[PDB]
DNA sequence: TTCAGGGTGGTATGGCCGTAGGCGAGCACAAGGCTGACTTTTCCTCCCCTTGTGCTGCCTTCTGGGGGGGGCCCAGCTCCTCCCCATGCCAGGGTC
DNA sequence: GACCCTGGCATGGGGAGGAGCTGGGCCCCCCCCAGAAGGCAGCACAAGGGGAGGAAAAGTCAGCCTTGTGCTCGCCTACGGCCATACCACCCTGAA
């Protein structure tokens, strides 16, 4: 469908869907949904590969929410973005 | 009164990770109000949130956008 | 003279709660009775509200801390709490 | 819930590396924060620019008043070059 | 003495411009040209600049003084705008 | 340099305003190098506003978005 | 947007006290500030509802989350006091 | 607005949340109490700033006597408490 | 002169009653890990003194901002086309 | 396994575009006077050193009460079903 189509792995429908139910605008376009799903899959493998390396420092294969603290904590574009999040159980 | 709950014990931890390497004598009776005021707010926003649903029981989502609503999100209570 | 200092070590490298979960219970329990009469809670209601207030009298006593360095000081004091919570706005 | 599309990613990227159930509930809180904040930003421009229908152009300008510096630059061409690579297909 | 308290009296009591528009003008003209070149500006965009930066830099000021009584002191010093700016969160 | 502009004279009148009895020599470096953040933020906020219009004048209502939509809100220059 | 509805009520509890032009430019920009406030508070609680009606219960209830003490009891009164004078 | 007593325009406010894109929907008793909320809030701060102008021998409210009611009243204070009003100085 | 308002059909939302189960209040019971009280000391905070160095009050120059006066042309607003993007709705089946 | 994602078809409407038109933002010029800037005398206030006392840190010990487990009960809340009327879209009017 859309979200092999688009080169993803994010639910480019669902975006969509939320989009439009989400009265963000009376109608909403046909590329915003795989704008937005590239950008959240572009964060999301950010984070998931500063969390895995810092976990990996600490030899521990599941990643746990103090993993991702540190990783949100460490690097500064992603602290200054999520500057105002509680991380629970994160330290 | 359920405040002294807040042991000197518990708001010395608190310090403790916040780096505090010394604790005055009064800041346990200060933590305290401080405490209660930051819940007081919390609570009556969570509480305002649920008579609103016409609930009684009130629910972490109640409490994660009475967070939410004075820029204090909060990852995890959601999923 | 060590013991502070492997005090913060270890309080800074866990993630643990540290305000007992019963006390924080009733503690909000009593605060909740002064708006609504029987009102009941859950088992994440509670604990997201201690770790929010854990998280911020953490960050209170950062900024606190760094309130009584300025005054050429190690020990945090009230003064030093009003200060940063002036400054941060409460 | 993006808990399968999390996985996904998380095994194309590290390949052996696994997560726990908390980390994944702090993630799809992540991502559903984001997703509102990009929204929303999209919907501010809409009605301040009086047009009626979010795009790709919306969604460019919230991701660059959003993401900061280096975060916005990479997220941006990713988006680019997902709306480019679509139509093609 | 007299004439810093008889300064911050008068300051305090008016609501006058305290920056010269058309160096404001060049320094606003001289950022924006970096993001992009060519650009103009509505005069009132730059009066809106004007507005919010000076009292942006009255409320950093404020916190500064806070921070300066705190170290006992009556002179504000580059790290008590610092200390202001960590605690405020910039 | 029209940072330079913004004088020595000028940020003593602001620091009067905010009731500073004594200022220090590095207090007006400090404070260029402060605004130069400031308007650096606000400024590029407008300008990327006014790129998504496809306008080219910058405009009061730019920048009261622009400040707005860091948590500094303006009245009086909008409509 | 509001500038003649402002002197209406200026004129009730200041018979005597004009307003100049930049003072209005405010009052503008503050009905326009409290109104999309209240108007985003009570548009966030439905949704909360998975609801699609913003009726005069939502706005109460966004009345009194951003509303302080004393300024949320009195409004939340000459507020109702409006709705059961209207419907009656 | 004379229906109910007001001094603002009820079918403004309707229209503007209509068109809002706040809901899918708008009750027909949100706008009266909104415009009467919004009416209580106007004459409060046209009473605090007009007792001030009183104060200071003049006629005519200006953003100086604005921001000497908001400022010098604590509730107004707290509301606005991120607002930048124009031309008014601090005190 | 466009926007607020009266009357009407339709339907999609929302209210009323049932209900049945999940889960939240609630009562016992250790028990042992944690809090509370005491003691000691020692180390830090507060007060004093001195100073010397940096900040300030006052003068004087000159310089550059502010107040007009004028031009113009460049960009933002407006109106009409229309055609192409997006949507409303029904059915099949892929995925969460 | 079920439900909504996409495919397909019919369709109103929105925005991309082409002119035009004019408001104001930029550029230049002139003047001139109030404020910035460089200097110097003077002082008073920040910082370094020293002393003391008192108040937290650190260790010890006894007790107490959280909590980890168990079980009960009943109340809340989500889902269902049905239906009542409130609000919206539309046509016209007249008003601020």
């Amino acid at each position: 469908s859309r979200s092999s189509r688009a080169g993803l792995q994010f639910p480019v429908g669902r975006v969509h869907r939320l989009l439009r139910k989400g009265n963000y605008a009376e109608r909403v376009g046909a590329g915003a949904p795989v704008y937005m799903a590239a950008v959240l899959e572009y964060l999301t493998a950010e984070i998931l590969e500063l969390a895995g390396n810092a976990a990996r420092d600490n030899k521990k294969t599941r990643i746990i929410p103090r993993h991702l603290q540190l990783a949100i904590r460490n690097d500064e574009e992603l602290n200054k973005l999520l500057g105002k999040v509680t991380i629970a159980q994160g330290g | 009164d359920n405040i002294q709950g807040i042991t000197k014990p518990a708001i010395r931890r608190l310090a403790r990770r916040g780096g505090v390497k010394r604790i005055s004598g009064l800041i346990y009776e200060e933590t305290r109000g401080v405490l209660k005021v930051f819940l007081e707010n919390v609570i009556r926003d969570a509480v305002t949130y649920t008579e609103h649903a016409k609930r009684k029981t009130v629910t972490a989502m109640d409490v994660v956008y009475a967070l939410k609503r004075q820029g204090r999100t909060l990852y995890g209570f959601g999923g | 003279g060590t013991v502070a200092l492997r005090e913060i070590r270890r309080y800074q490298k866990s993630t643990e709660l540290l305000i007992r979960k019963l006390p924080f219970q009733r503690l909000v329990r009593e605060i909740a009775q002064d708006f609504k009469t029987d009102l009941r809670f859950q088992s994440s209601a509670v604990m997201a509200l201690q770790e929010a207030s854990e998280a911020y009298l953490v960050g209170l006593f950062e900024d606190t801390n760094l309130c009584a360095i300025h005054a050429k000081r190690v020990t945090i004091m009230p003064k030093d709490i009003q200060l940063a919570r002036r400054i941060r706005g409460e | 819930s993006y808990s399968v599309y999390v996985y996904k990613v998380l095994k194309q990227v590290h390949p052996d590396t696994g997560i726990s159930s908390k980390a994944m509930g702090i993630m799809n809180s992540f991502v559903n924060d984001i997703f509102e904040r990009i929204a929303g930003e999209a919907s501010r421009l809409a009605h301040y620019n009086k047009r009626s229908t979010i795009t790709s152009r919306e969604i460019q300008t919230a991701v660059r008043l959003l993401l900061p510096g280096e975060l916005a630059k990479h997220a941006v061409s990713e988006g680019t070059k997902a709306v480019t690579k679509y139509t093609s297909s």
